[PDB]
C-alpha cells in the first residue's frame, strides 16, 4: 500500500496473511474455515496467518493454520487476469473474537464514488521498494467504469473495478495482492493487477466480489 | 545458454509478492526478483537449480 497510513493493530481483524515461508499475498477472512484472495496467489504449501499485525514478530494474537484445500475459479484466465478469485479451506476452524473476524458477503454491488478501505503488507514504495512490517490502509474510492476503461483500454472486463486516484500517489502494490477492499462493512473487491503501482492516471485494478456471491456461498457449502 | 536468459526481469502487472529466480547475464549468475504472479516471461524460475540448468551459461 502506497500512501497508506499505519491501521493499527487488528483492527482490520478479516485481513490474513497468505505464508509460504514469507509473506506472498493478502486474503479475506468469510467464515472460521475460509478464507478469499486472488487466483494469482495460488500456490502450494500455504499457511494462513491471522490475527496479524506486525508478520515479523511474534506478538501473541496469532493463529498460523494452513490449508486444506484451495480452489481457484473455475474460469480464471491467467492472461487477461478475469475472475481473479480463489477460496482456501482451512485446515481447521479459526477462532473468532475481538482481533479475528469474518467479513460479510455484500448483497449488492457498490457504486463509483463509494469510499473503501483497502489494507496490505505490501510495498510502500511507488518507485522504490519498502515492505512495511504493520499493516497498512488506504481509503479510496470506487471509480467510474467508464474512466476505468479509459484508463487500461480493452483490458476490464464486467468483473473488474477501478479505485483510488487519477493523480497517483496513493494505491496498492506488490505485496497486497488477494487482500480486501471493504466498502461500508462489505467486502468488494479483491486486490489484482495495475500498471506499476500509484502512477498518475493508472488506477488499481481489483476482483468485483458482488459478482461471485452466488458462486462462493455454493463453494463454500460443497467442499 | 538461451537469448530469453539474457532478458531483464519482469515483475507484471499482477500485485503478489512472490520470489524468483532469473539469470543475471551481468553477474553470471542466478539472483531473486520480486514476480507479482502473472503473465511471467521466460527468465522466470521457481528455484536456483532450474535456473541454473536453463540458463546458466549465457
Ligand atoms: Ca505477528
Amino acid at each position: 500500500i502506497v500512501g497508506g497510513y499505519t491501521c493499527g493493530a487488528n483492527t482490520v481483524p478479516y485481513q490474513v496473511s497468505l505464508n509460504s515461508g514469507y509473506h506472498f499475498c493478502g486474503g479475506s477472512l468469510i467464515n472460521s474455515q475460509w478464507v478469499v484472495s486472488a487466483a494469482h496467489c495460488y500456490k502450494s504449501g500455504i499457511q494462513v496467518r491471522l490475527g496479524e499485525d506486525n508478520i515479523n514478530v511474534v506478538e501473541g494474537n496469532e493463529q498460523f493454520i494452513s490449508a486444506s484445500k484451495s480452489i481457484v475459479h473455475p474460469s480464471y484466465n491467467s492472461n487477461t487476469l478475469n475472475n481473479d478469485i480463489m477460496l482456501i479451506k482451512l485446515k481447521s476452524a479459526a477462532s473468532l473474537n475481538s482481533r479475528v473476524a469474518s467479513i460479510s458477503l455484500p448483497t449488492s454491488c457498490a457504486s463509483a464514488g463509494t469510499q473503501c478501505l483497502i489494507s496490505g503488507w505490501g510495498n510502500t514504495k511507488s518507485s522504490g521498494t519498502s515492505y512495511p512490517d504493520v499493516l497498512k490502509c488506504l481509503k479510496a474510492p470506487i471509480l467510474s467504469d467508464s474512466s476505468c476503461k479509459s484508463a487500461y483500454p480493452g483490458q476490464i472486463t464486467s468483473n473488474m473495478f477501478c479505485a483510488g486516484y487519477l493523480e497517483g500517489g496513493k494505491d496498492s502494490c506488490q505485496g497486497d495482492s488477494g487482500g480486501p477492499v471493504v466498502c461500508s462493512g462489505k467486502l468488494q473487491g479483491i486486490v489484482s493487477w495495475g500498471s506499476g503501482c500509484a502512477q498518475k492516471n493508472k488506477p488499481g485494478v481489483y476482483t468485483k466480489v458482488c459478482n461471485y456471491v452466488s458462486w462462493i456461498k455454493q463453494t463454500i457449502a460443497s467442499n | 545458454r538461451p537469448d530469453f536468459c539474457l532478458e531483464p526481469p519482469y515483475t507484471g502487472p499482477c500485485k503478489a509478492r512472490i520470489i524468483r529466480y532469473f539469470y543475471n547475464a551481468k553477474a553470471g549468475l542466478c539472483q531473486t526478483f520480486v514476480y507479482g504472479g502473472c503473465r511471467a516471461k521466460r527468465n522466470n524460475f521457481k528455484s536456483a537449480e532450474d535456473c541454473m540448468r536453463t540458463c546458466g551459461g549465457a
